[PDB]
RNA sequence: CCCGGCGAGGGGAGUGAAAAAGAACCUGAAACCGUGUACGUACAAGCAGUGGGAGCACGCUUAGGCGUGUGACUGCG
RNA sequence: ACCGGGAGAUAGCU
RNA sequence: GUGAAGAGGGAAACAACCCAGACCGCCAGCUAAGGUCCCAAAGUCAUGGUUAAGGGGGCUAAACCAUGCACCGAAGCUGCGGCAGCGACGCUUAUGCGUUGUUGGGUAGGGGAGCGUUCUGUAAGCCUGCGAAGGUGUGCUGUGAGGCAUGCUGGAGGUAUCAGAAGUGCGAAUGCUGAC
């Protein structure tokens, strides 16, 4: 019951390669290197799926601090006032408001200052 | 009705083909 | 929706005037570096040159206390001769050392123009008055 | 493999045109089956055929002449086209008539096999064949 | 003129008419859902949130249809020890159309 | 109107013929012939012969206006190995 | 019939279902080598991937925005 | 010295 | 206890130092170690003192001591969604669950559940010249091995469901054959 492995092997190689487009030469043509490149790219993607949260958190904090400093209050004191003011607006929405409309951010910061003491 | 006939559960074991990949154990 | 990202073409960057008359070297340089990076603006983006144009005037008035007046060294070179020949170079080197390394960092640094005299031909750009 | 020489070796399985590592040899696959087991299987198959209305009993099944047309007409009259006619003494006329028809097979009482019974839709066995099978199965 | 509300634990700022992505909340396609948890209402003169979870208004949303997200490949494998472990993931989601905000 | 002519199994290295052909790609026939006349490389003769065959095919099979024909496409490809042969292809068209 | 050296080779006409069957003649992938289109590209690096991502061309999108094509810059590697 | 066979030789480890 | 067989964060870099055991997705929040001058996210925060001792620049605090309130800070905890194992009340029996609590890093190793290629019966059945096998792109689909429909080429075979047998799944053995 001899069996030829050509069809399945070629299909597997095509499946591996099709998800390796654009890897600067050998990595997109040599299977022995293409498989390793794909695995490394997958591992990096897995790590970045978690690092994205950290990066966006840092960006939002920076934007909130930049917006607040225009009002004369540091980011730490601003968020402390918001927490003591009993406001659950997260940092993403704060950054969006700061970059979109400044009136809402002014209201938020003045309420925070009022609630600081 | 040769299609309907099937072995009793547990009578036949596929067996282990060691050395074929990593997801099959050995 | 996706978080807003600064556009490197439609972002408006203004002009400012900074005077180093009796200003601490470290603090003034740090404020200049922070402002040039655009972190002060709400549209701050790490990969976009959103900073403004800041003009530093009278670099010869740089103030440093303690023994650093003579202990400081430059490359050999010393603080006294370097400040005498070109006061702007101290601020330039400080800002370059206090900015990211790469094409974006050098591009942001290029926007910093410093002179030892109050008069400057760049006044045609309507440079705003700023205090450090 | 024809040839020789060990200058490694050319007849190794890895080498092209080399011998097979586990070359097969002519073997036998026959499996022993207990006589009581076989009789029980036959009885179970017969019971299953009976309960499914796939079994037809006829007092006598005879053909006047060894003509396949007559056998085909007789089977058509009984709404049968794929059957396993079973009888006692293997009449020459019936066997000759049914030899050509691919869908119709006729065998003596002692020639019944599990595969033949199961594969064919309906099984027709004469009363004499019924008695012979009953005696055989004990 | 918009509103900030919390649905799946992550706050969303949504404008009227525009559809917004939300977690797979178990509700029939036809029925509309009211998001009483409104964390901010925005207008020409926005009303501030004196008390958390302002109850001055509610938000109407309509689930046009459910569905699964885009295929994502995860490789828990690491250390380059010559093993492959690829798994597929397709997160559930719902696109809800919000029309009308109560101040 | 786009005539094609090729020479198969040319007894010349593919790289040299490519070098010769690249000098005339996108040019016009009138000056392409003159450029090929003084090219001392051996492949120049073969390229000129192929171009002449292309012009002959265009003028005979197709309608007219040999003068305004342009070398829209020209290339050389590797051929069977006995040493490597080459296949030369030239396309001449009014546009 | 024509170019080509009365060669090789090729283009027309024609047979043929097909000449995407032409005697190197069923099907004809990969490495390798070429032209066209779009994008980026230049001090050596040591990785040349990955999250964000403008810009650059092409379609949908009333549009906004979306996918596809490359990937300036940027966190990590 | 070379060719075919004992020989898919024998212990060892890679 | 750490690696072997444990990811992640901090100590500039670094297996041994500290916190901390990665089921998966989220552009959600709260924390441990360590930090809040820029590089780089956080106090150029307050109180009473010492001072010249300081990964890059600079530091008169941007160095140190003690106190207070804050913030950043990981794959840690929590919020939503999704999958699987296991102990348990109930119908349910061959399974759906109304659920509950907990678990889901992992080499060697053991156990369990699966996809895929050839042939044989099913099969003188089904599809198929209104287009089979193969080649080549697309979309859908399954946690995966895979499956399904279709554009072009291909131009005549493939085989459903259920069972039986393998010369059965290549990434390297200075492997062998052919081509570059």
């Amino acid at each position: 019951a001899r069996v030829k492995r050509g069809v399945i092997a070629r299909a597997r190689h095509k499946k591996i390669l099709k998800q390796a487009k654009g890897y600067y030469g050998a990595r997109s043509r040599v299977y022995r290197v293409a498989f390793q490149a794909v695995i490394k790219a997958g591992q990096y993607a897995y790590r970045d799926r978690r690092q994205r949260k950290r990066q966006f958190r840092q960006l939002w904090i920076a934007r909130i601090n930049a917006a607040a400093r225009q009002n004369g209050i540091s980011y730490s004191k601003f968020i402390n006032g918001l927490k003591k003011a009993s406001v659950e607006i997260d940092r993403k929405i704060l950054a969006d408001i700061a970059v979109f409309d400044k009136v809402a951010f002014t209201a938020l910061v003045e309420k925070a200052k009022a609630a600081l003491a | 009705r040769l299609n309907t006939l099937s072995p009793a559960e547990g009578s036949k074991k596929a067996g282990k083909r060691l050395g074929r990949g990593i997801g099959s154990g050995l | 929706m996706k978080t807003f990202t600064a556009k490197p073409e439609t972002v408006k960057r203004d002009w400012y005037v900074v005077d180093a008359t009796g200003k601490t070297l470290g603090r003034l340089a740090t404020e200049l570096a922070r402002r040039l990076r655009g972190k002060h603006k709400a549209e701050y983006t790490p990969h976009v040159d959103t900073g403004d144009y800041i003009i530093v005037l009278n670099a010869d008035k740089v103030a440093v206390t303690g023994n650093k007046r003579t202990d400081k060294v430059y490359y050999q070179a010393t603080f006294e001769e370097m400040i005498a020949r070109r006061p702007e170079r101290v601020i330039e080197i400080a800002v370059k050392g206090m900015l990211p390394k790469g094409p974006l960092g050098r591009a942001m640094f290029r926007k910093l123009k410093v002179y030892a005299g109050n008069e400057h031909n760049h006044a045609a750009q309507q440079p705003q008055v700023l205090d450090i | 493999v024809t040839g020789s020489g060990k200058k490694g070796s050319i007849k190794s399985p890895i080498w092209r045109s080399g011998g097979v590592t586990f070359a097969a040899r002519p073997q036998d696959h026959s499996q022993k089956v207990n006589k009581k087991m076989y009789r029980g299987a036959l009885k179970s198959i017969l019971s299953e055929l009976v309960r499914q209305d796939r079994l037809i009993v006829v007092e006598k099944f005879s053909v006047e002449a060894p003509k396949t047309k007559l056998l085909a007409q007789k089977l058509k009259d009984m709404a049968l086209e794929d059957v396993l006619i079973i009888t006692g003494e293997l009449d020459e006329n019936l066997f000759l008539a049914a030899r050509n028809l691919h869908k119709v097979d006729v065998r003596d009482a002692t020639g019944i096999d599990p595969v033949s019974l199961i594969a064919f839709d309906k099984v027709v066995m004469t009363a004499d064949a019924v008695k012979q099978v009953e005696e055989m199965l004990a | 003129m918009y509103a900030v509300f919390q649905s799946g634990g992550k706050q969303h700022r949504v404008s009227e008419g525009q559809t917004v992505r939300l977690e797979k909340l178990d509700i029939a396609t036809g029925e509309t859902v009211e998001f009483a948890e409104v964390l901010m209402i925005a207008n020409g003169e926005e009303v501030k949130i004196g008390v958390p979870f302002v109850d001055g208004g509610v938000i109407k949303a309509e689930v046009v249809a459910h569905g699964r997200g885009e295929k994502v490949k995860i490789v828990k494998f690491r250390r380059r020890k010559h093993y492959r472990k690829q798994q597929g993931h397709r997160q559930w989601f719902t696109d809800v159309k919000i029309t009308g905000i109560s101040a | 109107m786009e005539t094609i002519a090729k020479h198969r199994h040319a007894r010349s290295s593919a790289q040299k013929v490519r070098l010769v052909a690249d000098l005339i790609r996108g040019k016009k026939v009138s000056q392409a012939l003159d450029i090929l006349t003084y090219t001392n490389k051996k492949a120049a003769v073969l390229v000129k012969k192929v171009l002449e065959s292309a012009i002959a095919n265009a003028e005979h099979n197709d309608g007219a206006d040999i003068d305004d024909l342009k070398v829209t496409k020209i290339f050389v490809d590797e051929g069977p190995s006995m040493k490597r042969t080459s296949h030369i292809t030239v396309v001449v068209s009014d546009r």
